[PDB]
RNA sequence: AACGAGACUCUGGCAUGCUAACUAGUUACGCGACCCCCGAGCGGUCGGCGUCCCCCAACUUCUUAGAGGGACAAGUGGCGUUCAGCCACCCGAGAUUGAGCAAUAACAGGUCUGUGAUGCCCUUAGAUGUCGGGGCUGCACGCGCGCUACACUGACUGGCUCAGCGUGUGCCUACCCUACGCCGGCAGGCGCGGGUAACCCGUUGAACCCCAUUCGUGAUGGGGAUCGGGGAUUGCAAUUAUUCCCCAUGAACGAGGAAUUCCCAGUAAGUGCGGGUCAUAAGCUUGCGUUGAUUAAGUCCCUGCCCUUUGUACACACCGCCCG
């Protein structure tokens, strides 16, 4: 939220969701430590390896 | 990609290389001029797909 | 006049290669060759990519007339 | 040099200038009448547009192997708009340029020669490659 | 290095990215400095592929809408080679800096998107790629200099050119900083 | 600099100072920006400064090389009219005469009571022109 | 489609002439001989008197 | 579209700020002259044309469709 | 086992290999001629710039068109039952450049106004088969396909600079494409000449683009509707203005409500040219080049389509059936 804003990075992208394929569910790991993972919705079209900007970390998401 | 083999190349396949077992290399291009010259082959460009599936077959069989 | 810029660009790039290869060695036009790929821009090769036919029923090669139900 | 080593759009402002100079030409009649092309909208914004045109035509004979009043205006021609009907080309005035070609033949510079058209006289090609070397001269190209 | 190709006055060197979450998707320097913005590019026909072409290439590319300057990239030219003369001496900085950070300032972090239930509208925030990042951040501050010299005395010149100093900077007087945290401002709502 | 004078009359309508010499005379009917550019190069005076900037003794001028344009060496066929019809002369026609002129030709061609002063009288296109669809304007609907 | 009804369409129809010409100089006797003898097919020949 | 006028000759005042600003400024365009004065854009032209005949600014660029000018190159 | 699918045919991207060129070029000099010192040098000489000159010169890279060759998931690494295949990568032009052709069964779909294809009925000398002049363009409305605009990423005036598909008299009963010279502001007129066409028009010196002037945010010079007056060309004839030109006249329109169309790479969009119809004439349609992006690499949400399972009082098939 108001808390310093985070980064993570991709380990593993999941597959696409959304009603017409336009979000793109992905598995992150926490970028501060790997122990520590959430799943994500994602709009852009994604890849492996590339780093996010996050503005929480208090959601935790599965699909829409 | 796309494109699965039809059956005329996997049916013909399975004949020439049964009868020119020992005649065959594991190159293309030696199995391409060969397939031309102990048979009529109707086009070229046929031809160029038999013999790679005829190559594929022969990799598998010395297994 | 754009077209004609990457043809003469295109040309004079590739007769100095093959002038090295030909008359001095190889080497000579080996370290040539590497220069110019690194920052390629088909400048040993010839774009494929040509216009396509206008087939009917529309304006341009893809493009389609308005259709208006009722 | 030849004219071809110096740039071109300011060779003519220096050829156009070179005649005017010398007191060279004869001028038409018409001259604050002319709307110059069929399909220009307005007349020039240049009084000396005679002697500018006669710069561009002489430059073309020493390109091209010279060709009648025909060529010369095929090259002038342009876009035509036609207000709410689309765009067509078109091929401008004639009778402008034919006394263009008849002015420099006075001074003999041209001359209808073989094969029934004009064609730059040696004189003609001497006085272009004289001033081409001047331009070169007093910039630097 | 010893060969290091300007814009014809500008240094590639000396260009910084300030994210680890955008660079290697700015492409200004490893290789990709060009006399010019015009290539004959491949922009296509493999997803990951865009990302491999200058963002000074892109920005010549993505201002050029409207249906009456599309077909004239060679006009286009002439707008960058006036945008960064005006930026380098309006603030003293090597005009690539300002792009760069400009991209950086613009980019939004949360967006939202629809979802269908109950028959009802409700809506979803959702994060962004890095490659989604720049493409709209080069779409949006483009828009603001498009629109200002649409009935102005002031040129699309000078227009783009002042667009990108107050991008660069965080001054928030700029198209592209006004609807940037419009979209977070929705994002934090419906999240 | 040349704070002298701006906004003025000449014959028939106001003729603003603010605007470019050519462009500024074009206001006046009978005068486009074509019969303008040439007048001016007859009067032999520049065209590249304000009509403000104009003096008295020059603008007596412009409206006798306008008026009398055959007699300063301005074509025939660049007039206004050739052989009007029923008056003998090429004629150049300016601001409130052409009115006059045109309102004439109107009451002739009804008088004779050719198709043309019919289609006139109606309100409807003179020249060949479909008006199924065309004018609208309007409204009474079925 | 005679008389216009249902959607737009053409049909692009082709027919590719060839010409091709074999210089000879040569006595103009046995010109004609050769030219006559070994033609079986629709094929047309034109012999010319001279040629610069 | 709105309404706005324009002054299309000089005044007093207009030369006296012509030649103050430039120290001041580091772009100059005819554009930047129509805003900060009250001034049509070709004679801003024009006036611009006349602080080089004097050096008081010094071109950097130039095209068919703008022109650019700098201070006296001094910071 | 068969048909459709692919296979096939045409088209596009790859050959300094093969075949051979005054209706295609290049190179090489020989050059002599012109030209300028234009470059080394001096102006000579040597070189540069193109044209005539070129050959019984040399050659076929460029242009042309024939035979061949080349591309296979072939190679490598993953993944898969380790099968069929799939993904990435090497090599290189990536196996997919675009069309043509296209099944069974069906529709009371369109066409008797293409047909000397055709049934039946009708009419037939006061003719439904010929000449003269008129109409198919007539306007309180409504709707569809398009064209041009609302400007400064512009208009205007000069200057610079690049293509491709074609077409053409000798045909029907009568007609072509046009160079060149002259006259005229323009439209155009007039005198001569070539072309049955890789030969002549035409090295089709096209547009946007490009460079420099002018205009200045103003319904302005944006816009060119409407309309006055005059000149040409076609035809037997131009009135309801065939078309074209000249001057004047100077409207709506300041970016578009509810809705809705089309499109994924030389693609959209901008921009011009040829053909078709044609005595005179494209805002149409059909082909061709030139300039040339954004955005996606998905999904079944909407619209619709294919396959399986299930339910049915439906079979004129939900645009169905049926109740008070």
């Amino acid at each position: 939220r108001v808390q310093p804003i985070k980064l993570a990075r991709v380990t593993k992208v999941l597959g696409r969701t959304g009603s017409q394929g336009q979000c793109t569910q992905v598995r992150v790991e926490f970028m501060d430590d790997t122990s520590r993972s959430i799943i994500r919705n994602v709009k852009g079209p994604v890849r492996e390896g590339d780093v996010l900007t996050l503005l929480e970390s208090e959601r935790e998401a599965r699909r829409l | 990609m796309g494109r699965v083999r039809t059956k005329t190349v996997k049916k013909a396949a399975r004949v020439i290389i049964e009868k020119y077992y020992t005649r065959l290399g594991n190159d293309f291009h030696t199995n391409k001029r060969v397939c031309e010259e102990i048979a009529i082959i109707p086009s070229k460009k046929l031809r160029n797909k038999i013999a790679g599936y005829v190559t594929h077959l022969m990799k598998r069989i010395q297994r | 006049h754009v077209a004609q810029i990457y043809a003469i660009r295109q040309s004079i790039s590739k007769a100095l290669v093959a002038y090295y290869q030909k008359y001095v060695d190889e080497a000579s036009k080996k370290e040539i060759k590497d220069i110019l790929i690194q920052y390629d821009r088909t400048l040993l090769v010839a774009d494929p990519r040509r216009c396509e036919s206008k087939k009917f029923g529309g304006p341009g090669a893809r493009a389609r007339y308005q259709k208006s139900y009722r | 040099v030849t004219v071809k080593d110096v740039n071109q759009q300011e060779f003519v402002r220096a050829l156009a200038a070179f005649l005017k100079k010398s007191g060279k030409l004869k001028v038409p009649e018409w001259v604050d009448t002319v709307k110059l092309a069929k399909h220009k909208e307005l007349a020039p914004y240049d009084e000396n547009w005679f002697y500018t045109r006669a710069a561009s035509t002489a430059r073309h004979l020493y390109l091209r192997g010279g060709a009648g009043v025909g060529s010369m205006t095929k090259i002038y021609g342009g876009r035509q708009r036609n207000g709410v009907m689309p765009s067509h080309f078109s091929r401008g005035s004639k009778s402008v340029a034919r006394r263009v070609l008849q002015a420099l033949e006075g001074l003999k510079m041209v001359e209808k020669d073989q094969d029934w058209g004009r064609k730059l006289t040696p004189q003609g090609q001497r006085d272009l490659d004289r001033i081409a070397g001047q331009v070169a001269a007093a910039k630097k190209k | 290095t010893p060969d290091i190709k300007l814009f014809g006055k500008w240094s590639t060197d000396d260009v910084q990215i300030n994210d680890i979450s955008l660079q290697d998707y700015i492409a200004v320097k490893e290789k990709y400095a060009k006399y010019l913005p015009h290539s004959a590019g491949r922009y296509a026909a493999k997803r990951f592929r865009k990302a491999q072409c200058p963002i000074v290439e892109r920005l010549t590319n993505s201002m050029m809408m409207h249906g009456r300057n599309n077909g004239k990239k060679l006009m286009t030219v002439r707008i960058v080679k006036h945008a960064f003369e005006i930026i380098h001496l309006l603030t003293g900085e090597n005009p690539l800096q300002v792009l760069v950070n400009a991209i950086i300032n613009s980019g939004p972090r949360e967006d939202s998107t629809r979802i269908g239930r109950a028959g009802t509208v409700r809506r979803q925030a959702v994060d962004v790629s890095p490659l989604r990042r720049v493409n709209q951040a080069i779409w949006l501050l483009c828009t603001g200099a498009r629109e200002a010299a649409f009935r102005n005395i002031k040129t699309i010149a000078e227009c783009l050119a002042d667009e990108l100093i107050n991008a660069a900077k965080g001054s928030s007087n700029s198209y592209a900083i006004k609807k940037k945290d419009e979209l977070e401002r929705v994002a934090k709502s419906n999240r | 600099p040349e704070k002298f004078q701006h906004i003025l009359r000449v014959l028939n309508t106001n003729i603003d100072g603010r605007r470019k010499i050519a462009f500024a005379i074009t206001a006046i009917k009978g005068v486009g920006r074509r019969y303008a550019h040439v007048v001016l190069r007859k009067a032999d005076i520049d065209l590249t400064k304000r009509a403000g900037e104009l003096t008295e003794d020059e603008v007596e001028r412009v409206i006798t090389i306008m008026q009398n344009p055959r007699q300063y060496k301005i074509p025939d066929w660049f007039l206004n009219r050739q052989k009007d019809v029923k008056d003998g002369k090429y004629s150049q026609v300016l601001a409130n005469g052409l009115d006059n002129k045109l309102r004439e030709d109107l009451e002739r061609l009804k008088k004779i009571r050719a198709h043309r002063g019919l289609r006139h009288f109606w309100g409807l296109r003179v020249r060949g022109q479909h008006t199924k669809t065309t004018g609208r304007r309007g409204r009474t609907v079925g | 489609t005679p008389c216009g009804e249902g959607s737009k369409t053409w049909d692009r129809f082709q027919m590719r002439i060839h010409k091709r010409l074999i210089d000879l100089h040569s006595p103009s006797e046995i010109v004609k001989q050769i030219t006559s003898i070994s033609i079986e097919p629709g094929v047309e020949v034109e012999v010319t008197i001279a040629d610069a | 579209r709105d309404k706005l006028n324009n002054l299309v000759l000089f005044d007093k005042a207009t030369y006296d700020k012509l030649c103050k600003e430039v120290p001041n400024y580091k772009l100059i365009t005819p554009a930047v002259v129509s805003e900060r004065l009250k001034i049509r854009g070709s004679l801003a032209r024009a006036a611009l044309q006349e602080l080089l005949s004097k050096g008081l600014i010094k071109l950097v660029s130039k095209h068919r469709a703008q022109v650019i000018y700098t201070r006296n190159t001094k910071g």
